[PDB]
């Protein structure tokens, strides 16, 4: 399933495209997890030290 | 009424073109956001 | 009525005028009430907690060693279960009553002292006041910090929360009470109510409309709204050193130095 | 002029002096200086 | 015709790609099935912002409030202000300007009028450090967010005047398909009308989980008092992820409520921003929609763009196809050679667009 | 058109409630312009 | 005579004397000031009818192609 | 009299600069926060007291000659910054310090090397001190 045809197939809602190859921008902040479940989540910081210095 | 109105707009535009000018004539020849410190204890 | 002085404690009932019982005790510095009147608890200035039952005539148990210093302040949950004591020892206790006996929880550390603390009547912020001048308030139930108040000349003597209790009220040695809001703990207005300290001031109930008593002897009656004195009554020769107002908020009694209890009552 | 300054010295409240002992006192001459039971009692 | 779009989804956008394609474009069935159909207030005061930045603009809102037509003028600007209604703050209104500044006839110097921050919009350092670089990145030199009051919920109260000194034909073509490296965390915790002990608890708590890290960790203290602090007390922290290497910056924000916490939202806000560039390949979530218009709008040339898997959302879905119903443009993604990660490039050809109404 | 002459002013509020603030600070500092005896 | 009144009206609302004062609150005070401002200024004792011009000049200072045209009801 | 006492610890019996630019880059380094403190010495004339009350909490200032204190009062009597700002008479060697978070002041030349071992054996020291020394030393 390539997302790029899936993008422009109109007819494939995008909540429908999200899954098959796996709300409103007015909304600046883009979604997250709950608190809780993020702070365990990095109880280390790995998966990221390579994008650090 | 309207006189009144007129010298003060022919005073700003002259004002602003001399301003203008001795810019032109200097160019010839950092912090954006430093009053914010000032602004914070009122 | 309970009126605690060293070595005497008295419980006297409005219409007399006159006491009842007569219990000893030492030199309270903080007295209360039990839920439905049975019971009379207050603090020493030895640190020993006093549990005097009204209609026994007797203490029913004493727990000299329960505070090592002396119990500054002392104030009860709405139901009563728990038990938060202030004092010099810069611990703040909490206790709980078992069948009726008195048993050790939990303590908190703090920095300094507690000079006053106060419960609201939703039970869900607790407020403790400091010699820092620093008044914490905490969460009764979690036990953690929420919001500081800063400011103050001199530590506050009295804190009051309101019916509603997005309301704190904070008297001071500063001689100006303030109005600080639990929200975001934000002051609204402050007030130079009274010359000298004002070492007690009460909420009076479901209003925002707040009592005041000062070492001038004065005793002011004041809207936090309005921000300024409704009316002002002196009848106290010396300090008035606290005051107490009833749970109708009726009448408002008041005694001072001069060994003069006065009943303010509304008309 | 010195005594006018001098007056000036005893006017503002914010004002201190170190003697050659080392001792820190106001202009006039006086060493310059809560309880918790005092503001509660 | 016009260009038909439904509902007030990307109502913001679309009336902004109109702007810039020049395509006049109607969005209908604005809210029908609601209890109060038709356009929000706040919508409202945008398309009037829309107007005040153009010329010959013609805007028609149906008698119900749900259909809009729109005629775009060409982009004028100039100097005026602009009062922002409580139910959305500053920075609703400041961040569509962004698309339009760097393509005006004369600078922009906006005055903004209203509440200052929320938790659904942009705030103000979002706008100053988190999109604002991005427009540098893209040739925009000049641009600025100037904060004469800040204004917290519920009242607000706060300023900002907006200034795009810079004055481009076009942005300039995008060639980013690296990982940028993260070189220091910065960021802003403000409050207004409060002690200023809350503000060092914003950052205590931030600063508890992000010490695990390596690189060097420095939030500035912004504690508003006085008259300059707006009507409400409120506070709030904003983190920024910077990469001196290119000028790359990844960001999150978020304002604290009453009954809140300070460390706990220090904490969270530090939290949040560290799954912003985990979610990243080259630009956070939060700016790609700045970042892939601009490409579209570049001069006809191939700008790459590097996206990861986790930016590719329903949100970016929509976005795209709003581009092509208006543009015509289609965006290309294609596998990066590597293994270690499951990035994608995103390649977009300009359409060759100018400043037409610049003076020359 | 252009006109000759600096129009007459008019005494609104602002400019009384500005000449009246000049007129109070200069006497908050007893800074007066008055002759004295030489 | 006007300056008798105004020390008279300082002096009822306590704007001028002795504060420690031996044998009002300071938001009314403003109040006062305010209050004794307007009502000692005749210009704006009370004047004549027409010798000031404020409400001419004020309503002067209150008295672009295509526009929104809102037809909601 | 207070007079006469203040005439026997001082008889009331310095050269400064007059470039605001320097001035200004001294603070820049100092880079001082609104929290923090700072410790004012030889202030003189009091052109660069009031700059560190813009910048800072709270100003004490130690002059040696108490007439250029006294002046310097005067300058700040009746301003908002005049709360912040406190005095001191005698040398800053001699007593007790109140602790600061930054060191800025005109020192004198003869007590400027002296004065920085002071700093350094000064238990709390400031993060960072600005001061103005002879080239050669």
């Amino acid at each position: 399933w390539n997302i790029g045809k899936l993008i422009y197939m109109d007819n494939i809602s995008p909540e429908e495209c999200i899954r098959r190859w796996r709300v409103d921008l007015e909304k600046f902040v883009p979604y997250f997890d709950t608190f809780e479940k993020l702070a365990k989540k990095w109880k280390s910081v790995d998966a990221i030290k390579e994008r650090f210095l | 009424f309207e006189a009144r109105q007129r010298i003060e707009e022919k005073n700003k535009e002259s004002s602003d073109y001399h301003a203008k000018m001795a810019h032109i004539v200097n160019t010839i020849n950092k912090n954006k956001y430093e009053r914010e410190r000032k602004l914070r204890g009122g | 009525l309970a009126t605690a002085s060293n070595g005497s404690l008295k419980i006297w009932n409005i219409k007399t005028h006159k006491c009842i019982r007569t219990f000893e005790c030492g030199y309270a510095l903080t007295c209360k009430f039990l839920p439905g009147g049975l019971l009379v608890i207050l603090g020493t200035r030895n640190g020993e907690l006093q549990l005097f039952d009204l209609a026994s005539s007797s203490l029913l148990d004493t727990i000299e060693d329960a505070h090592d210093a002396a119990i500054w302040s002392l104030d009860l949950t709405s139901d009563g279960k728990r038990l938060v004591t202030g004092s010099a020892d810069k611990t703040v206790k909490f206790w709980d009553f078992k069948v009726l006996k008195l048993h050790h929880d939990t303590t908190l550390e703090l920095t300094d002292d507690i000079l006053c603390v106060r419960v609201s009547p939703d039970d869900r912020y607790l407020a403790i006041s400091l010699l820092d001048n620093t008044v914490k308030v905490f969460f009764l139930d979690s036990m953690k910090f929420y919001l500081s108040l800063y400011g103050h000349k001199l530590p506050v003597l009295s804190i009051d929360i309101s019916f509603d209790s997005k309301m704190i009220i904070t008297s001071s040695a500063d001689k100006n009470i303030k109005i600080w809001g639990l929200d975001f703990g934000d002051c609204h207005k402050s007030l130079f109510a009274h010359q000298d300290s004002i070492m007690n001031v009460k909420f009076l109930p479901q209003s925002h409309n707040f009592f005041s008593c000062s070492k001038d002897a004065v005793v002011k009656y004041w809207d936090g709204e309005k921000f300024e004195c409704i009316q002002k009554l002196y009848a106290h020769q010396s300090e008035v050193w606290a005051l107490a107002v009833a749970t109708d908020g009726g009448f408002v009694v008041s005694s001072s130095h001069d060994h003069s209890i006065r009943i303010w009552e509304e008309t | 002029k010195r005594n006018d300054v001098v007056d000036t010295l005893s006017k503002a409240k914010n004002i201190t002096v170190i003697n050659q002992k080392g001792e820190k006192k106001d202009v006039s001459g006086k060493t310059k200086k809560p309880d918790s039971t005092n503001i509660k009692l | 015709k016009y260009t038909t779009f439904q509902g007030s989804q990307n109502f913001r956008l679309r009336i902004v790609l109109a702007t810039l394609s020049g395509k006049p474009i109607k969005i209908e069935k604005i809210r029908s099935g609601d209890l109060n159909p038709g356009l929000k207030d706040y919508e409202v005061s945008f398309l009037r912002l829309i107007e005040s930045v153009t010329n010959g603009s013609v805007i028609e809102i149906s008698y119900t409030g749900t259909t809009v037509i729109y005629r775009p003028g060409i982009i004028v600007g100039g100097a005026s202000t602009h009062i922002c209604p409580s139910s959305k703050p500053v920075g609703y209104f400041v961040e569509p300007m962004l698309y339009l500044a760097p393509f005006s006839k004369k600078k922009f110097s906006i005055l903004f009028k209203g509440i200052t921050a929320s938790h659904n919009d942009a705030g103000i350092e979002a706008i100053k450090w988190g999109l604002m670089p991005v427009m540098e990145k893209f040739g925009v030199r000049e641009c600025a967010l100037h904060t004469l009051k800040r204004g917290s919920p519920p009242l607000g109260g706060g300023e900002v005047h907006l200034v795009v000194d810079s004055l481009i034909a076009q942005p300039i073509t995008m060639h980013e398909i690296d990982r940028p490296i993260i070189s220091s965390i910065t960021g802003v915790a403000y409050s207004t009308r409060v002690s200023p002990s809350l503000v060092n608890r914003m950052i205590d708590g931030a600063k508890k989980v992000l010490k695990n890290l390596q690189c060097e960790v420095n939030i500035t203290a912004d504690v508003w008092r006085g008259e300059n602090s707006g009507k409400s007390p409120g506070w709030g922290i904003t983190l920024v992820a910077q990469s001196k290497q290119k000028g790359w910056s990844y960001f999150a924000e978020d304002i604290g409520d009453a009954g809140s916490i300070p460390e706990e939202l220090g904490e969270k806000v530090a939290c949040q921003l560290l799954e912003e560039i985990s979610k990243s390949a080259a630009v956070g979530r939060n700016q790609l929609p700045l970042a892939i218009v601009y490409m579209v709008i570049g001069k006809e040339d191939i700008g790459r763009l590097r996206i990861n898997k986790e930016q590719i959302d329903e949100r970016f879905i929509i976005l795209l196809r709003d581009i092509k119903k208006i543009f015509n443009t289609e965006v290309f993604l294609k596998p990066v050679d590597e293994a270690d990660n499951e990035d994608m490039i995103a390649t977009i050809k300009g359409i060759g667009f100018t400043n037409t109404s610049k003076k020359i | 058109f252009d006109r000759t002459a600096k129009p007459v002013p008019v005494i609104t509020s602002e400019v009384t409630e500005s000449l009246e603030d000049m007129i109070r600070r200069r006497i908050q500092d007893s800074n007066f312009d008055d002759l004295q005896r030489r | 005579s006007q300056l008798k009144n105004l020390k008279a009206a300082l002096k009822a609302r306590g704007l001028t004397g002795q504060t420690n004062v031996k044998s009002y609150d300071r938001e009314e005070k403003k109040k006062a000031i305010a209050e004794i401002r307007e009502e000692f200024n005749p210009f704006e004792a009370v004047g004549k009818p027409g010798i000031s011009k404020q409400i001419g000049e004020e309503q002067r200072k209150r008295a672009k192609r295509g526009g929104v045209i809102d037809k909601r009801f | 009299s207070a007079e006469k006492h203040l005439s026997s610890v001082f008889k009331f019996n310095q050269h400064i600069l007059k470039n605001p630019l320097v001035a200004q880059g001294i603070v820049d380094k100092a880079q001082i926060r609104p929290s923090d403190v700072v410790l004012e010495v030889g202030p003189g004339t009091g052109n660069l007291t009031v700059r560190i009350l813009e910048q800072a909490k709270n100003v004490v200032a130690v002059e040696m000659d108490p007439r250029m204190a006294a002046e310097l009062t005067k300058r700040v009597r009746g301003t908002p910054v005049e709360k912040k700002l406190e005095i001191m008479l005698g040398d800053f060697m001699k007593t007790e310090l109140p602790y600061f978070d930054i060191c800025i002041s005109n020192t004198p030349y003869q007590i400027s090397s002296p004065l920085v071992f002071k700093l350094i054996n000064q238990p709390r020291p400031p993060r960072v001190s600005i001061l103005m020394f002879q080239r050669e030393f």
